[PDB]
């Protein structure tokens, strides 16, 4: 981070409306370029981080998100370009929106454990009811309540369904399909999953034994941080068909967004496969930019058995977000006296970005296989994919994006712009534009708690001193996000939803 | 008397209720020279010391520092914690590690201190110890779960004034 803000300028060029390119020699050894996705707005904030990250000659600092997918851009046998999607900022190693496809067939290609994250594949699942705003406005509060009294939240929280180390050895290996031969799902959830929520490949031999004991007291938990449960209220249809096929009817409806991972089970997995590669990747000689890229050749044992431990930990976090169904379930049935049934809380869909998937897309004319790293993004395949539920094969894969407690949430479809220039991939979110320590800083807990109060959001937090980290000016604008991605082709508006309960932990 | 926080000071308010006030007013406070610096999407760690083993001591001390207010926590036992890596950036990864290991699991302990005894530095091994008790909800603050350590942007300076910055994943 040596080099003057105007020499790294250098290496930057705008290709359009919506894309910047990043040049090769940003970083050392890029083998393809990298790009990343602003508007205006965004564009700002973006700089801002490549100019502030490392603003001093001295000791400290961090990298800003374009350094990070320029590193990216160096791993052996990516292809095409990496990616910074619109929601982009500095992560730990790729960047939060970074996205890298590798060719399964180049004997070079890797797979990046520390760049798929910790909390392997955290997701958010949409469900929706048959209520209205009307009937939920005069008991928000008791609902608010509900909510917090079933899910635990927060540090230290344990699940409340018992389970022990072989329900556990048994939910890596099925994912959903444990929820559903416990009682815990409904078969329509399962078919409204991504991936089914089940990755058949997943092999609990290679979970560690740290591992599974952090998970078992954990399965059931919501976690902490950006984490949360909130109900929703639909407020803007883009897309009437895609509305249709999702159930949504109208303005005013009742929605139900759920956000959480893998937990300790999965941060435990990767943290292991780090560890095993630094320790693996002289024989391969492989050279990274960033010492939490640390990677393995995709055919190598190391990498194997990551990818395995991987799906195992993706079945977990789908096991989690059951949980979280069935007790949003339990909740909405005590509040309004009524079975879930009766109150029609289904699953829209669930869908996940932090998990690497083997995927088979064209490269240059060419069809390849390709290990697909997604880091803070999310898959959105295009209409008449095979690979999407029935219910959406015309509309596209549904994609779930959370803005904020306080501001909206976006439901989009993939495009087939989107499956040529980015794989398939779009954001997952609205991206942070300050950080938490900033937040602390700047922000009063009690400004932020009134806020959402003056504009009628019941909420239920485990620190509530600590609000102001998750206040809505320290997260970007979620509709400069959506509207990138809509204007660039490779996501398409469907919905958009309004919070009014919220629970975060 | 050296300055070495970069940020003003900024203690984080984990709403103490007046037992738990009760408690921290009962003990000694722990010295604390670490502070929580900005990172995007999670948080970098700096922490310091007069010598290498307390840079690395109130490195840890940082990092439960944010799960909860440590004030509140009890020394009722003692855990130790001996580990080893390659280098110096490795050793703090699997001591910062391993101390979150004990927290997440079979005794889900929580140290009101934490004692670096040494740093090998030949072979990058270290042995450590905490006191403090069983972390409880009914007797502990919340406040933020920590995933994992990350090498993202891991600076050791082992010179007169030693001090690391370590982003951790929350
Ligand atoms: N509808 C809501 N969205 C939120 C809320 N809080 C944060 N976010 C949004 O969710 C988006 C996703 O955030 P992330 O998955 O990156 C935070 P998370 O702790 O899950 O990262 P990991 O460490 O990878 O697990 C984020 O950019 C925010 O725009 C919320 O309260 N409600
Ligand atoms: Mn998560
Ligand atoms: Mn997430
Ligand atoms: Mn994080």
């Amino acid at each position: 981070m040596s080099r003057s803000y105007n020499d790294e300028l250098q290496f930057l060029e705008k290709i359009n409306k919506n894309c910047w390119r990043i040049k090769k020699g940003f970083v050392p050894n890029m083998q393809v370029e990298g790009v990343f996705y602003v508007n205006d707005a965004l564009e700002k904030l973006m700089f801002e981080e490549l100019r502030n990250a490392c603003r001093g000659g001295g000791v400290g600092g961090f990298l800003p998100a374009m350094k990070q997918i320029g590193n990216v851009a160096a791993l052996p046998g990516i292809v095409h370009r990496s990616i910074g999607l619109p929601d982009v900022h500095s992560g730990y190693g790729f960047a939060i929106g970074n996205m890298a496809a590798f060719d399964m067939n180049d004997p070079e290609a890797v797979v990046s454990p520390g760049g798929v994250g910790f909390d392997i594949n955290c997701g958010v699942r949409l469900l929706r009811t048959n209520l209205d705003e009307s009937d939920v406005q005069p008991v928000k509060e008791q609902l608010a309540q509900a909510m917090f009294d079933h899910i635990p939240v927060g540090v230290g929280s344990k699940g409340v369904i018992p389970m022990n180390a072989k329900d556990l050895e048994e939910a890596l290996e099925m994912g959903v399909d444990w929820s559903l031969r416990e009682g815990y799902a409904w078969a329509e959830d399962k078919e409204h999953c991504e991936e089914y929520g089940r990755m058949l490949q997943a092999d609990p031999n290679k979970v560690s034994a740290r591992a599974k004991k952090r998970g078992l007291p954990q399965l059931g938990t919501l976690g902490a941080g950006n984490h949360y449960a909130e109900i929703q209220v639909v407020d803007e249809i883009f897309n009437e068909y895609a509305a249709k096929k999702m159930g949504i009817d109208h303005k005013g409806q009742v929605c139900v967004m759920i956000h959480s991972g893998s937990r300790g089970l999965g941060h435990q997995v990767a943290t292991d496969a780090l560890v095993a590669m630094e320790k693996a990747m002289k024989r391969d000689k492989i050279i990274v930019n960033d010492r939490q890229l640390a990677c393995a050749r995709i055919a190598s044992p190391e990498g194997q058995d990551y990818l395995k431990g991987m799906a195992a930990a993706g079945n977990y976090a789908w096991v989690n977000r059951s949980s979280m169904t069935f007790l949003t379930r339990q909740a909405f049935a005590k509040v309004f006296n009524t079975t879930p049934d009766d109150l029609d809380l289904h699953v829209i869909y669930d869908v996940s970005h932090n998990i690497a998937k083997v995927e088979q897309h064209v490269v240059d004319g060419k069809e390849r296989t390709l290990l697909v790293h997604r880091k803070g993004s999310t898959r959105a395949f295009p209409p008449h994919h095979p690979l999407i539920a029935v219910d959406y094969q015309l509309t596209g894969q549904p994609v779930l994006i959370g803005g904020t407690m306080g501001t909206c949430s976006y439901v989009l479809t993939g495009t087939e712009q989107g499956m040529t220039e980015t794989f398939g991939t779009t954001c997952h979110g609205a991206g942070r534009a300050l950080s938490r320590a900033k937040s602390r800083r700047n922000l009063d807990f009690q400004d932020v708690l009134d806020k959402l109060a003056d504009m009628g959001i019941a909420i239920r937090v485990a620190s509530p001193k600590l609000v102001m980290e998750e206040a809505p000016e320290s997260y970007k604008n979620v509709t400069d996000v959506v509207n990138t991605c809509h204007d660039a082709g490779i996501s398409k508006k469907a919905i958009k939803l309004r919070p009014i309960a919220v629970i975060k932990g | 008397p050296a300055v070495m926080a970069q940020e003003e000071e900024d203690v984080r308010d984990y709403n103490l209720t007046e037992e738990q006030k009760a408690i921290k007013a009962k003990y000694p406070p722990v010295n604390r020279k670490y502070e929580y610096l900005d990172h995007t999407a999670d948080v970098q760690l700096h922490a310091w010391g007069d010598t290498l083993e307390e840079a690395f001591e109130q490195c840890a001390m940082a990092m439960f520092g944010y799960m909860t207010d440590t004030g509140t926590v009890e020394p009722l036992q003692t855990v130790e914690v001996e580990t080893q890596g390659d280098d110096l950036q490795s050793l703090l990864f699997h001591f910062l590690d391993e101390w979150l290991y004990k927290f997440s699991a079979d005794e889900f302990f929580i140290p009101r201190e934490v004692k670096v005894l040494s740093i090998d530095q030949r072979n990058f091994k270290l042995r450590s110890i905490g006191w403090g008790e069983e972390f409880s909800l009914s007797k502990h603050p919340q406040g933020t779960e920590v995933k994992a350590i990350t090498y993202s942007a891991m600076q050791v300076y082992n010179e007169e004034n030693p001090e690391v910055f370590v982003i951790i994943d929350i």
